[PDB]
RNA sequence: UGCAAUAUGAUGUAAUUGGUUAACAUUUUAGGGUCAUGACCUAAUUAUAUACGUUCAAAUCGUAUUAUUGCUACCA
RNA sequence: UAGCCUUUAUAAAUAAUAAUUAUUAUAUAAUAUAUUAUAUAAAGAAUGGUACAGCAAUUAAUAUAUAUUAGGGAACUGUUUUAUUAAUAAUAUUAAAUCUCGAAAUAUUUAAUUAUAUAUAAUAAAGAGUCAGAUUAUGUGCGAUAAGGUAAAUAAUCUAAAGGGAAACAGCCCAGAUUAAGAUAUAAAGUUCCUAAUAAAUAAUAAGUGAAAUAAAUAUUAAAAU
RNA sequence: AAUAUUUAAAAUCAAAUAUAUAUAUAUUUGUUAAUAGAUAAUAUACGGAUCUUAAUAAUAAGAAUUAUUUA
RNA sequence: GAAAGAAUUAAAUUAAUAUAAUGGUAUAACUGUGCGAUAAUUGUAACACAAACGAGUGAAACAAGUACGUAAGUAUGGCAUAAUGAACAAAUAACACUGAUUGUAAAGGUUAUUGAUAACGAAUAAAAGUUACGCUAGGGAAGGGUAAUAUAGCGAAAGAGUAGAUAUUGUAAGCUAUGUUUGCCACCUUCGACUCAACAUUUCCUCUUGGUUGUAAAAGCUAAGAAGGGUU
């Protein structure tokens, strides 16, 4: 918000912060042919907290992300320091992979085809989830990852399995556009919207 | 404050007359300084001394100091000042925020014509 | 709640300083902005401690409390901290320990404000008069129709103060830096920056 | 009682050469902490961010439109020269070095080569 | 800066012309004990300091790594 | 030792001091939206961040039947709401030695010109004394916005300064003693007498207030304007 | 006349001045008094005397206080 | 109409900077990366800032060599301001400069480096107290100013006073007066008793008077005028 000119102190004053937020928010354009909500990337976040003691377990995360997603996993190292959690800064604990294009499409398909329709109490993705401007996230527990074809085939070589975070980025301007979009790719929703 | 500097807080009628005269003298010095510049410029244009004094147009000074000294707002003339400003000065550590002008060092020579608008 | 007890994280033994004499004729803090009646200083600038303001406040509240929707606004904060050594000490040995808080109130600053659905304009005048007897200056009574005081004997009505935009005024008399900034956007300078 | 009397003597900073002054090579035209004034033309800068002239001339304080929000100090090669020199004009250089007319001096210099 | 000596159980002590993780001892129990105490029997200890060559062969020799204490050179 | 003083001199010496022009804009005319001349206005070439002014960011303070989160009782009858409180958001109002988004005057300082030349700077050779300061005025640190207090900053005087004035008076207002005279101007200060010198105009005071060192909050009486 | 506020040249009004000049703009100046409160030690202490006016009536006095001025 | 690129504009120095605070930094001085390990080199250093001297700071330029970069060019340590110590006497090495009759040598000299005088311009390699038994040369290198404190008054009145703030009492804050107590500055280097007292009144008694649902009388409380006499 610009400074109204009524005093000789506004000439070089930096502008005020937005009304209710400390960060500027983007504009929302009407949907047209050029801009139609569509997918752009999918990011898998895996933070093995137990790696604080056994670092060797973090490697198993990279393998798990590799086998499932099929792309090279970029590792995740600590950044903060919480003594209450025995958390130390500068240690490897997990891996992440950026998925785009066809490989992301395969992941999304195999997630809804195989892994998702195998949880006993599954109801869908919460309608409350999602960044205000596009982007939807959910999470898979430790036991859900056993449902992937590449772990089910070699259960012997996968003694330990553990959950991860999923984030689907899309060209949707707002969340509700994304939810309608993702529903076309066989994604269920259960909660009540905002 | 044992030592006695018996300086009164008010002026006598005779000190006031002299103060008014001193202010007038300073104004007359300023009035004469401008007059010389006007006459000198007129002589430069070709005029003579007599017609320069009788010229309807009076060339105003161009120097910053003389231009401001001729502004009544900046340097008021004796007939334009208030009685308070003639005899009283502004001190921020005095009751009434004013003190006798005669208490200013070298008041006879120094010139203090302007005081803050509301003080 | 902390008007007379500021919560500075780090305590500092502030200098003595001097009570400002607003030579520029500023009216900031000298106008009613929260209530219907108020109290302000008439004499020269002075410093008021927390104890004096606390006790002046108690006098006013003695009349605000027996009222409906009665509010008292405190326009003054005891920002300055003053330290006083004991009398029985030689001069020197640094600065003494903190004792209380002060506030520098210029000639015409408003200290309190009152409002209520039934004030009658008489209890307000009595309350402020009594509260003034506990403070170290001379004060009077202000209302929405009262003129704003700017000096010991001079008054001013803020409505007559002109209103002007300064962005356009700057363009009328631009500064050297502003001209350079405007001149930098020119194509013969923006297209050859090399950045 | 314990009192803090430890205070460093002030550093004699500030402009040591004002606008219009005629300077020589290496003269310090400003000692400042940080770069409050950036170097301009025919002038250098040192470890202490001290600005010093590189060629004889006249010191001028100016603002370059290429670098808004940046004051400058330079050394115009001549009094009648405005320092923010036009961008697309040949730079004003100074040869400075003189010709060796003496025969012996010329002979020595011609027969003087790098190792 | 140079030099020398220690440093065994958790307890404080062994001891060595190498060829031993040895006992008193501390704690947990057991047994006789009307009941105890006091005896006798067990169970854990020693990184008998740090880490490597010669030695059937290394805590018994010195190096590399250490923790403590002392005597020396500089001392403007 | 430097700083402040003195003696003698050197020119390829004015380099010293002081001020003006510089800059922006308006109006008129000439020249090819620009240049020149003339007049006028503007705190007027370059550097700065004090007063003032302000609440920008930082540090603090106040209020909202405003909104959200969480806490708790009641109502509803476990729900939501209400009673609220702390925090944040929004609006409005404030201040500060170590805040300056705005910003003076003084100040630092530059080239040319002009004026001071019975005048300044610089330089060379030789001599000192001083290194306990005081008051007044202004802006401050300490003290208690106390001290004929203490510590610094700027200017003047005393120190080392006669004379006039403040009754008397080192430091305040004038004014600087070569020796005479005493005609004329006078500075500060005064003119009923002591005591050198006066007559007036318009209002107020009735208290000897006051008349050459103003004592406050408040109360009473009266006078103007709304 | 009674009652309640302030004692103000900021705003308004009046007047003066500089520019375009019968007008307008700009600048400058103009807004209460007395008393009580009232205070210690050799002796009243404006330096002292003393200073407020009065027609009948003098050649002739009528602040020597405060505020703004003149010659 | 669409996709990609070059990017531009606004905001930002609040993060980060080896280390305190301040100034600077996005054109980054901050971060990542390749080469590198080079300039964390060598002899002359004019000229300036600062400055009593000793010292300290920036650095153009000439010459030898090195690293990076296609090149232009950059590098004489760290974004800048702290991270320090004189001589004397000793110690180590290099130069080839003297070599006390000559030749060597010894010893000194030039160049480079070493060790702390922290009272940090460092009086020695090496030094604490007592004196009322004291001594010499010097300087002051109760009065006065102030009134925090103390005493007293004034303004307003919270609250007691059977009722009612103002018969009497009067929290805490405010405005003053005195210099009678405890202090502060340094212009100025004897408590008590006996005898005699003089002066002030902020009056203890005596004289006149106002108030006192708290003046029935008498005793009393408070206050005004009053310093003539008296006050173990
Ligand atoms: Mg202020
Ligand atoms: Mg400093
Ligand atoms: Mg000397
Ligand atoms: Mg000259
Ligand atoms: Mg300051
Ligand atoms: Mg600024
Ligand atoms: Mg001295
Ligand atoms: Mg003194
Ligand atoms: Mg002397
Ligand atoms: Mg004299
Ligand atoms: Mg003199
Ligand atoms: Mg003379
Ligand atoms: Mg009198
Ligand atoms: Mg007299
Ligand atoms: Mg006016
Ligand atoms: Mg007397
Ligand atoms: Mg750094
Ligand atoms: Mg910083
Ligand atoms: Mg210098
Ligand atoms: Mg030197
Ligand atoms: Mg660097
Ligand atoms: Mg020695
Ligand atoms: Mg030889
Ligand atoms: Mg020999
Ligand atoms: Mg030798
Ligand atoms: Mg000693
Ligand atoms: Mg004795
Ligand atoms: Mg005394
Ligand atoms: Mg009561
Ligand atoms: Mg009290
Ligand atoms: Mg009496
Ligand atoms: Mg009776
Ligand atoms: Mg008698």
């Amino acid at each position: 918000r610009a400074w109204s000119g009524d005093s000789p102190y506004h000439l070089n004053r930096p502008p005020k912060n937005p009304r209710g937020s400390k960060a500027q928010l983007p504009d929302i354009h009407p949907i047209k042919w050029s801009n139609i909500p569509g997918l752009e990337s999918v990011v898998i976040n895996c933070f093995v907290r137990e790696a604080r003691e056994n670092q060797l377990l973090a490697i198993t995360a990279a393998l798990q992300l590799q086998q499932i997603t099929g792309c090279k996993p970029h590792p995740i190292f600590s950044k903060n320091d919480v003594p209450t959690w025995k958390l130390r800064k500068g240690h490897q604990m997990g891996a992440k992979v950026e998925l785009k294009g066809k490989e992301m499409s395969q992941f999304l398909s195999t997630l809804t085809e195989i892994v998702l329709p195998r949880i006993r109490e599954y109801k869908g993705i919460s309608n409350q989830s999602g960044n205000r401007f596009g982007g939807i996230s959910f999470g898979l527990t430790a036991e859900d990852i056993k449902f992937f074809p590449e772990i089910d085939a070699n259960q012997d070589s996968w003694p330990k399995t553990f959950g991860m975070h999923i984030n689907i980025n899309t060209s949707a301007q707002l969340d509700y556009q994304a939810r309608t979009l993702l529903s076309g790719f066989q994604f269920p929703f259960f909660g009540e919207e905002k | 404050g044992g030592l006695l500097w018996k300086i009164p807080w008010r002026m006598s009628t005779h000190q006031k007359t002299r103060q008014r005269e001193r202010l007038r003298n300073v104004d007359q010095v300023i009035k004469q300084l401008t007059l010389g510049l006007h006459v000198q410029r007129c002589q430069d244009k070709g005029l003579t001394y007599q017609e320069a004094m009788e010229s309807k147009k009076k060339y105003k000074p161009r120097s910053k100091s003389l231009r401001l000294l001729n502004k009544p707002s900046v340097f008021p003339k004796e007939n334009q000042m208030s009685s308070k400003d003639k005899y009283w000065t502004f001190d921020k550590k005095a009751v009434g925020y004013r003190k006798g002008i005669h208490k200013v060092p070298k008041w006879t020579k120094i010139s203090i014509r302007k005081a803050p608008k509301f003080f | 709640k902390h008007e007379y007890a500021p919560r500075f994280k780090i305590v500092q033994k502030k200098q003595k300083g001097r009570v400002p004499v607003r030579t520029g004729g500023s009216i900031k803090g000298s106008t009613l902005q929260f209530g219907k009646y108020g109290l302000r200083l008439k004499s020269e600038g002075i410093r008021i401690s927390a104890q004096q303001l606390k006790e002046a406040d108690n006098a006013i509240m003695r009349y605000v409390r027996p009222l409906n929707n009665g509010h008292l606004w405190r326009r003054l904060c005891t920002n300055v901290a003053v330290c006083i050594k004991g009398n029985e000490t030689r001069m020197g040995k640094g600065k003494g320990g903190f004792d209380h808080w002060m506030v520098r109130v210029p000639t015409g600053k408003i200290l309190f404000e009152i409002n209520g659905d039934d004030l009658h304009e008489k209890v307000a005048r009595e309350a402020f008069r009594k509260a003034g007897t506990k403070l170290p200056g001379v004060y009077e009574f202000v209302s929405l129709d009262s003129l704003v005081r700017v000096g010991l004997h001079s008054f001013k009505n803020p409505k007559d103060d002109p209103v002007k935009n300064f962005y356009d005024e700057n363009a009328k008399k631009p500064s050297k830096k502003y001209l350079n900034i405007l001149k930098s956007q020119e194509p013969q300078y923006k297209l050859f920056r090399g950045r | 009682s314990r009192t803090s009397m430890k205070d460093s003597a002030g550093r004699r900073l500030g402009p040591k050469k004002y606008e219009g002054q005629d300077v020589s090579t290496g003269e310090i035209i400003m000692r400042q902490r940080g770069t409050k004034f950036y170097p301009g033309e025919n002038v250098g800068i040192g470890k202490d961010h001290s600005i010093f002239a590189l060629e004889p001339g006249v010191v001028r304080y100016y603002l370059d439109p290429f670098h808004p929000k940046r004051k400058f100090i330079g050394v115009a090669l001549r009094r009648d020269l405005k320092l923010p020199s036009p961008h697309f004009e040949p730079t004003v250089r100074r040869f400075g070095r003189f010709e060796l007319t003496n025969k012996r001096a010329a002979y020595k210099e011609e027969n003087s080569i790098s190792r």
